């Protein structure tokens, strides 16, 4: 195709400078603009990349499970779990001084250990896997399966077995099988496990592959679900004094709907969890058979959007036209599915640290807080590549004359309101949250904290004592004895439900206050403008009054030259660009917030939160400076602790959060300019004129110091945030 | 401390008049010009209040000089090219008196 | 300097709010901001806020609130001013009111 | 190397060659303005990409249009 | 029209600077300006400094053209003369480069054709997915 | 010949990048790996301003042979027995030039 | 016959790719010559992004405002 | 010899294969056919 790296692009091939490394690099996965490209090849090219990401993904898992099962005092964990520490994996730093591996020896450990914060200690206990062999056995399974998918990605590419592009695009099937198969018989098979394997783990006795076959995991054994007796499987529901790992307490019911928390472990029942893969099990193995794939029945996906067009047009043509525009273009396809994907992962973040799944993870306090941060940073990224692969499909990927009219050219329509009225909301939300925070801080400042504007979260309050928190007085559905939802509900699920929510002590629910207002609206301002940005950048992809063939320059290109007054920055991909930073933002807000109340929450004094979230002083003082001292004093003058590493790791992100601003700051001219003078001193140095490179050493390019920038910026955002939640609440461990 | 500013009592700023000492509610300034009053003696703020309508006689003086070497009567090219004047006036008179003159008003 | 210097003076500022310090308490976040209010300006390019102003001119055209005064983004190097001037002064009265509370609650 | 095309909204004021620091555009005999004449862009391999051709186009929104594109060493503004 | 032909005319009166040929004359190709001044005069050579070209032919060798150019823009509109430079590859093969035809490109000489021109208005392009899985863009139909 | 001049000094702004801040790099590596030893301090490997020593040793030796009509030193920052409270402050004793003060001098 | 507007009649654009899109503007004159694609030269009150208030549009670029 | 391996692995992770990857993707990066 091409003759230099770049093969996969002739143009940067025949590029003399370095630029050619740097486009190579980047441009690698954008198969949809390489060279001699078809969509046949784009495709194959995709699902053998799927195939490689997922054998990534296995040897990483199998990477844990090896170095939890060889360094790890995974087997003494299980023991006292909510009193010994995880560890992650070993440590051999050649560049450790003595006293830093007496620092870092944790765990009951021969040597210098990390503590295991990602809490795959205590999924892993949660779902059986006892012993440390069985670790092991969990790794070599998923080296066989990376090693299967590396053979799936090999072998469809080659001719033989290589997916034609009319495969790809069958988006019946795919949902059909997906749904039913990857979703519903994957979650009826996780329902399995539960029941012959962590159900019979949390209880007692180790069912493992030798004999699984010759017990029961339930007294009787398929009579109750053949003969539809399914409430013999919510018998003995080991209730209120079960010992998590031991036979002590436990019970015979392996789909007892109990809500609420285990009060031991503080997690969710494992038989609720087996009962609800189960449930959606059934749900999505209903919902697979939809689609029509081959036996004439079944709903066709275009005759469902063809059909949807309102009398009256109000939306327009309504979805006439738009399975067209997302079955031949896999950035629609993309964008869909990492908004999904953000939804959820949100949502992970937002469910695992409020209902628990695994036992003795709300125990250990700096492993929620890694795991909601990590969530969240990752499910606002997803959602910004939504975003920006919306506007790489406008670009790339959307036909206006196939879709006329449509749903989707309705927003290209009246993309100004949609604009604006976000530019409203936004523009609202920081005005007035920042006006009330400004206020806060004046009024601690003049030692009025009386005249402070404290707005409750009536709305919020309300809904939560429409859940049964008895806290504030509003006697709701589920609050309130006398109702239809606490009479339908409150022989199967509410018992258990009220008694977890009203513990003032665990995440369920959590008691808020007029900070939580406050932040709340925070949240909202970050969320809406980040949606500001991107959905501005994805409408005005295609083009504007300032830009209108701003489509015939793709996604990715610097400017359109100073005049016009000036177009700096105009791509979408720069708007994108911009609202990593507002993401990371916004994210950085939610997880402050998340850290400080749970942080006061686990250390005991929730008023502390109460009285100073509501001035930003406060997050500075009460939270920023107070948390960081444990930190930053991981290595002082006389002496060290295990909190050194973090110390190290929030200067280091520090540093590189620092160092994006060189890019994004500092501009290009100045660098090209001085790499000039550079390359005149190198072919005029003595001694070095022998020397000379093959690549010219060209400033880097604009987007992509945009794009650096915006790497070392987030980089050192995630770096440092990391090390002082982590080291902050492994510092004190509430 | 050192305080020269008092602030208004109206929307609970007053808070910010400190216990600064002296019988006094006030900002505590940090320009020195407390040690720069008592390097020139001055020791009374009738002293301070005559300087300060100097000083705006002087603004106003100024103000003035403005008006007239730029509406009324305004050098031209020759008067700003010759250098070797200005040096010597704003070395031996502007710069020389003027160290003479304030080293006077120390003796 | 994180520990000893900037997390350790930088006490006085926010165990400030209260006593007369209160304002360089207030004047440390609200530089804090300002610097931070200016890397929207340094970060950032003239074609995406011209293209959001557009959007908003849209907004107005419809409500018979056009300006005559057409709303144009920043100039580039106007946007680069902008940008280095907030930095500049957020950085500054940051450390201007870190100085100033620290050294006067101390010494 | 990069890809200077022009399209027929041009008037012929010849400001964009004027402006070009390359020798990149060049007016020819055309008969579709007033001014009859419109500028054409041989010398594509020896644009920079300054956008000042499109800095000085005085239409609606342009006529000379730059598309960035393969970046040679002249088109990288290399004098080493 | 036929070329100028570039003979060995001298060059400007300069002391030396640090803007001159470093290796993209050595291995690949670079430029060389030739212009008739009518009485010997100081001028800012491109490459910094300030050289004094002579009277009747100069001839100053330079890295690119936008060199060449921006030096011939400011003789053609301060000095007035007529300017013309070339490029030479290391090889030989001196390229006649500036006017093309012996008129400047901002006037509308014949004979010079229509290359890189669309016949429409600047939106009217098709979008990029007409033109998709396609070596051509959306500006070459 | 510019291109020399910003070519020497980038070199030179290198090079100081590296042997101080660097110098302070190889400080938190070394207190974070518990290699105090290995730090650039006075009780690790050691930078001291010789130079810098030395002027504070001639200044506070200098009005006794040099600037005889002096009584005492221009400053006390050099050096001496000279520590001049005016009540319970300190007012400028001798301020030492250590291997921190090299590194940030060199920053 | 002259074609086009008149050299004060008001018109309106329909030019996707304008800054007055949708926008009234004064017809200052109409090139009669048959072979000028955009004869109808346009002056509008309010500059565009490049400073400039007036440009030639075609004929179907453009439509006779009723007002 | 399995607390030894940490030691093997490493260096040979980390210095060895480093070294071996960046020469064999510059050389990728330079290679012309
Ligand atoms: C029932 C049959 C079946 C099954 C099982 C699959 C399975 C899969 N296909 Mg599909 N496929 C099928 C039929 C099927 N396919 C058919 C008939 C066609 C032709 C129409 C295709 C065409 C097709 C294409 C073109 C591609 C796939 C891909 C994939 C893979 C998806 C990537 C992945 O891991 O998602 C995993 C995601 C889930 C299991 C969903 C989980 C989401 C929940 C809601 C999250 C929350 C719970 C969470 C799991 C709990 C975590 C806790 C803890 C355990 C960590 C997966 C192996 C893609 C791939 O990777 O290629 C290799 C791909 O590119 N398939
Ligand atoms: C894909 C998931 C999966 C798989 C492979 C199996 C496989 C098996 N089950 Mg399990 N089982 C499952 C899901 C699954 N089950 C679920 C979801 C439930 C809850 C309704 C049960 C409840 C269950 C009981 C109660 C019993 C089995 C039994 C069995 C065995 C005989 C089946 C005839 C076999 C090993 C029987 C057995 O012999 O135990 C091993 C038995 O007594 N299973
Ligand atoms: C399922 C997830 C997923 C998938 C399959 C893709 C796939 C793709 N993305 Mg998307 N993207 C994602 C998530 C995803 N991205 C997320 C989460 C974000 C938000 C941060 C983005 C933001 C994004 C932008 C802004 C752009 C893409 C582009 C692309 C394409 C080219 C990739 C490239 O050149 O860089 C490959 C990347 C590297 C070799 C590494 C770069 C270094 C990074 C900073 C750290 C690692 C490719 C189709 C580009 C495109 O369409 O081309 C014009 C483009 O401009 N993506
Ligand atoms: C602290 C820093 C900071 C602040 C305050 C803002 C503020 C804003 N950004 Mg963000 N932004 C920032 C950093 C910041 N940004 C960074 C670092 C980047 C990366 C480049 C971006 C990128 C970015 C993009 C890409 C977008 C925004 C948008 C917005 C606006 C969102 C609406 C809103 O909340 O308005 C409410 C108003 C405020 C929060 C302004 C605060 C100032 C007060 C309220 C005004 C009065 C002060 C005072 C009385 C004036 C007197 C002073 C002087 C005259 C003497 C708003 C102006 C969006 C936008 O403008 O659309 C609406 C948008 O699209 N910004
Ligand atoms: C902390 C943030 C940061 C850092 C580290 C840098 C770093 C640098 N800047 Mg930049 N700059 C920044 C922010 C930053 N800048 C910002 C925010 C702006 C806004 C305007 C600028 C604007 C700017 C301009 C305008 C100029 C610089 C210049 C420089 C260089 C001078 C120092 C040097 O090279 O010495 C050595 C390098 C350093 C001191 C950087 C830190 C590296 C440390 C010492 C350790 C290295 C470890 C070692 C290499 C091991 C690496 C790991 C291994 C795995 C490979 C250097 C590349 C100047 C330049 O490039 O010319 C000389 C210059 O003219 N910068
Ligand atoms: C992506 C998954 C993953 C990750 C991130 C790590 C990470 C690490 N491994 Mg492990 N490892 C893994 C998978 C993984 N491993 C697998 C699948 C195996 C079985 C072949 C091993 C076997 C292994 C050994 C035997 C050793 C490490 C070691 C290490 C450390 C230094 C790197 C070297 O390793 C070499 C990498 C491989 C052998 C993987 C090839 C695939 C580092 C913490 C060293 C250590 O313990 O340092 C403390 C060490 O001695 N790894
Ligand atoms: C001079 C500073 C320095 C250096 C060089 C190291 C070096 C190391 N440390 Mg660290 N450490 C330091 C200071 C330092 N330490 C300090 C001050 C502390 C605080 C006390 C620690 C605390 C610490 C801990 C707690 C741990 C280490 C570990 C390690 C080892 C990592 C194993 C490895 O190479 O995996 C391979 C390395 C990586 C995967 C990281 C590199 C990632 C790259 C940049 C990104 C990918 C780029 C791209 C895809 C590939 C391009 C390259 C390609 C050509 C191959 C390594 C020997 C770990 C260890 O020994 O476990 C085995 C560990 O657990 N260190
Ligand atoms: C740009 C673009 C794109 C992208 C975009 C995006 C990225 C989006 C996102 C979006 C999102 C991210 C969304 C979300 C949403 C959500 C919602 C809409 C929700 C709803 C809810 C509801 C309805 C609820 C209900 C309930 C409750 C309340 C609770 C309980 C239960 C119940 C059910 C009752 C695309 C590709 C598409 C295309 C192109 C353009
Ligand atoms: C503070 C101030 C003020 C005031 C000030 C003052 C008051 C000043 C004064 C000043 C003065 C009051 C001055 C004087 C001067 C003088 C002089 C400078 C002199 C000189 C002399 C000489 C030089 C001499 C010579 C001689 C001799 C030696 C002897 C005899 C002879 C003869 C004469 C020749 C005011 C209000 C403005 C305001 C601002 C601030
Ligand atoms: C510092 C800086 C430079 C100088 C950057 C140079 C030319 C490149 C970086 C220098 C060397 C190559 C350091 C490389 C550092 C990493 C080790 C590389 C990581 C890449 C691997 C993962 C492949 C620019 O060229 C620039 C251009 C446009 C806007 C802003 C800037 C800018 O801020
Ligand atoms: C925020 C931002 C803008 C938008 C900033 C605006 C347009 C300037 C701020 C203008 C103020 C808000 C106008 C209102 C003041 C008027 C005098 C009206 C007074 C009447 C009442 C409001 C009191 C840019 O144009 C820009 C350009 C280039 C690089 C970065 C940026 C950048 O970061
Ligand atoms: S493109 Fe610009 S310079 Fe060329 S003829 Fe048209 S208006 Fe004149
Ligand atoms: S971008 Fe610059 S060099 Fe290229 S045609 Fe336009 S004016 Fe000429």
């Amino acid at each position: 195709m091409a003759l230099r790296f770049p093969r996969f692009s002739q143009g940067l091939a025949q590029d003399p400078t370095t630029r050619r490394i740097w486009f190579g690099i980047a441009t690698a996965h954008d198969f949809e603009s390489h060279d001699d490209i078809t969509e046949e090849r784009l495709y194959q090219n995709i699902f053998a990349s799927h195939f490689g990401q997922l054998a990534i993904i296995f040897l990483w898992t199998s990477g844990n499970l090896f170095h939890v099962a060889w360094q790890g005092n995974f087997e003494t964990w299980v023991q006292d779990p909510l009193h010994v520490r995880p560890i992650a994996h070993a440590i051999w730093d050649p560049h450790f001084g003595q006293p830093a591996v007496e620092a870092f020896t944790r765990g009951g450990a021969l040597g210098p250990v990390n503590i295991a914060y990602s809490g795959v200690y205590q999924w892993w206990y949660t779902i059986g896997l006892r012993t440390n062999e069985d670790l092991y056995t969990g790794a070599l399974f998923l080296l066989f399966l990376s090693a299967l998918s590396l053979i799936g990605g090999w072998l469809h590419l080659q001719p033989k077995w290589k997916p034609r592009v009319s495969w790809f695009k069958n988006a019946e099937s795919r949902l059909n099988h997906h749904l039913s198969g990857l979703f519903g018989v994957s979650s009826l098979a996780w329902t399995g496990h539960l029941v012959h394997v962590a159900i019979p783990a949390s209880r007692g006795e180790y069912v493992r592959w030798n004999n699984f076959l010759n017990v029961l995991p339930h007294p009787q054994g398929l009579g109750p679900l053949f003969t539809g007796q399914w409430n013999l499987y919510a018998q003995n529901p080991d209730s209120s004094s079960h010992l998590f790992g031991t036979s002590q307490g436990s019970g015979t019911a392996i789909l007892t709907l109990l809500g609420g928390f285990h009060p031991q472990t503080q997690s969710l029942w494992l038989t609720d969890m087996a009962h609800h893969h189960l449930a959606i099990a059934i749900l999505f193995l209903i919902a697979g058979h939809m689609y029509r794939t081959n036996f004439g029945i079944g709903h066709s996906i275009k005759d469902l959007l063809e059909a949807h067009i309102p009398p009256g047009g109000r939306l327009g043509r309504g979805h006439k036209g738009l399975y067209d525009t997302i079955n031949n273009s896999i950035h629609f396809q993309l964008g869909l599915a990492l908004a999904s994907l953000g939804v959820i992962t949100s949502l992970v973040a937002q469910h695992m640290y409020s209902l628990p799944a695994y036992a003795f993870i709300a125990q250990d306090f700096t492993t929620q807080a890694a795991l909601y941060t990590h969530h969240q940073y990752i499910a606002g990224f997803i959602m910004t590549g939504a975003f920006a692969h919306g506007a790489i499909f406008f670009i790339r990927d959307y036909n206006p004359e196939q879709n006329e009219d449509n749903v989707l050219a309705r927003m290209l329509d009246h993309k100004e309101a949609i604009i604006s009225h976000l530019s409203w909301a936004s523009l609202f939300l920081g005005f007035h949250t920042l006006g009330l925070y400004v206020h806060n801080d004046v009024m601690l400042a003049f030692g009025t904290p009386e005249k402070q504007i404290l707005i409750e979260p009536i709305f919020a309050q309300w809904i939560q004592s429409a859940h049964g928190k008895t806290s504030y007085g509003f006697d709701v559905l589920l609050s309130s004895t006398s109702g239809p939802a606490f009479n339908a509900g409150r022989s199967i699920w509410l018992p258990g439900w009220l008694n977890a929510i009203n513990e003032n002590s665990n995440s369920l629910f959590l008691t808020i206050g007029p900070g939580d207002f406050l932040v709340h609206h925070a949240i909202a301002l970050g969320l809406h403008t980040t949606t500001l940005i991107l959905v501005k950048g994805a409408l005005d992809a295609r083009g504007s009054k300032l830009m209108p063939d701003k489509k015939d320059f793709g996604y990715s290109f610097p400017c359109d030259g100073p005049g016009r007054g000036g177009t700096c920055d105009i791509s979408a991909w720069d708007a994108f660009y911009l609202a990593v930073f507002w993401m990371l933002n916004t994210i950085g807000w939610v997880t402050f917030y998340w850290h400080w109340k749970h942080i006061t929450l686990w250390q005991g004094n929730v008023s502390q939160f109460n009285e100073s979230s509501t001035y930003l002083m406060g997050w500075l003082r009460d939270y920023l400076w107070l948390n960081s001292s444990q930190l930053i004093n991981g290595y002082n003058p006389f002496g060290m602790n295990s909190l050194s590493v973090w110390a190290w790791m929030f200067l280091f992100g520090h540093l590189v959060w620092a160092t994006g601003f060189m890019f994004l700051i500092s501009w290009r001219g100045y660098w090209q300019e001085l790499i000039e003078t550079l390359a005149w001193a190198h072919e005029r140095t003595p001694l070095a004129n022998l020397i000379r490179w093959k690549d010219k050493p060209v400033a880097l390019s604009i987007v992509q110091a945009r794009l650096v920038g915006l790497a070392h910026f987030s980089v050192g955002y995630i770096f440092t945030y990391a090390a002082f939640l982590i080291a902050s609440t492994s510092g004190k461990f509430g | 401390g050192p305080s020269a500013q008092v602030v208004w009592p109206i929307v609970g700023q007053e808070i910010l008049n400190g216990d600064v000492g002296g019988g006094f509610r006030g900002i505590q300034i940090t320009s020195g010009f407390f040690q720069i009053w008592r390097a020139s003696g001055i020791t009374s703020e009738l002293q301070l209040y005559c300087t300060a309508i100097g000083a705006l006689v002087f603004a106003a003086l100024m103000l003035f000089a403005g008006w007239f070497h730029y509406h009324k009567a305004a050098p031209k090219l020759a008067w700003f090219q010759d250098v070797e004047s200005m040096l010597n006036h704003h070395l031996a008179g502007l710069l020389g008196l003027g160290s003479l003159s304030w080293a006077g008003h120390q003796v | 300097w994180l520990r000893d210097f900037l997390w350790a003076q930088a006490s006085q500022v926010i165990q400030s709010y209260g006593s007369s310090l209160s304002a360089y308490g207030l004047f440390f976040l609200g530089a804090h901001f300002v610097w931070a209010f200016s890397l929207m300006f340094l970060f950032s390019g003239r074609g995406y806020w011209q293209e959001l102003i557009e959007s908003i001119v849209w907004a107005h055209n419809k409500l018979k609130v056009a300006p005559a005064t057409q709303p144009r983004a920043l100039s580039i190097i106007q946007g680069r001013a902008v940008g280095v001037t907030h930095y500049l002064l957020g950085g500054i009265a940051t450390t201007w009111a870190f100085f100033l509370a620290r050294i006067i609650a101390v010494g | 190397s990069h890809s200077v095309k022009i399209y027929d909204t041009c008037i012929g004021c010849t400001q964009c060659v004027r402006a070009c620091p390359t020798d990149v555009l060049e007016m020819i005999p055309w008969d579709g303005c007033k001014a009859k004449q419109i500028a054409s862009a041989p010398r594509t391999e020896d644009c920079v990409g300054c956008k000042r051709c499109e800095s000085a186009c005085p239409t609606d929104f342009l006529s000379v249009r730059v598309y960035l594109w393969h970046e040679t060493t002249r088109s990288m503004g290399l004098a080493y | 029209t036929p070329p100028q032909l570039d003979p060995n005319t001298p060059s400007p009166i300069f002391a030396g600077s640090t803007g001159g040929l470093l290796r993209k004359a050595q291995v690949e190709e670079f430029y060389v300006i030739t212009w008739n001044s009518p009485k010997e005069q100081i001028f800012e050579m491109p490459t910094g400094g300030a050289a004094i070209m002579r009277e009747g032919p100069n001839l100053l060798k330079l890295a690119r053209k936008e060199q060449c150019l921006a030096l011939g823009t400011r003789l053609r509109s301060k000095y007035k003369i007529t300017y013309q430079f070339y490029r030479v590859f290391p090889n030989g093969e001196v390229q006649y480069l500036h006017p093309k035809d012996g008129v400047y490109p901002e006037k509308a000489n014949p004979g010079r054709e229509g290359v890189g021109l669309n016949m429409r208005s600047i939106g009217k392009n098709v979008s990029p997915i007409e033109v998709k899985f396609t070596g051509k863009q959306s500006y070459d139909l | 010949h510019r291109d020399a001049i910003i070519s020497h000094l980038n070199w030179v702004c290198i090079f100081l990048g590296f042997h101080s801040f660097g110098l302070y790099i190889h400080n938190d590596t070394m207190s974070a790996l518990g290699r105090p030893q290995d730090m650039f301090s006075d009780t690790a490997i050691q930078l001291q301003p010789v130079f810098a020593q030395w002027i504070q040793n001639t200044h506070a030796l200098a009005p006794g042979v040099t600037a005889p009509g002096e009584t005492a030193s221009t400053s006390l920052t050099w050096g001496g027995g000279e520590l001049v409270a005016v009540g319970g402050k300190v007012a400028l004793l001798p301020i030492p030039l250590g291997t921190a003060d090299f590194l940030v001098h060199h920053i | 016959p002259p074609i086009g507007p008149k050299r004060g009649s008001k018109v309106k654009i329909l030019r996707r790719e304008s800054y007055w899109f949708k926008n009234v503007g004064s017809v200052v004159a109409v090139d009669q010559d048959p072979k000028t694609r955009y004869p109808v030269v346009v002056r509008f009150a309010k500059v565009n992004y490049a400073n400039i208030s007036t440009n030639n549009y075609a004929l179907d670029e453009v439509e006779e405002v009723a007002a | 010899t399995f607390n030894n391996l940490p030691s093997i692995f490493v260096p040979l992770v980390g210095l060895v294969f480093p070294a071996i990857a960046m020469a064999s993707l510059f050389l990728h990066i330079q290679k012309n056919k």
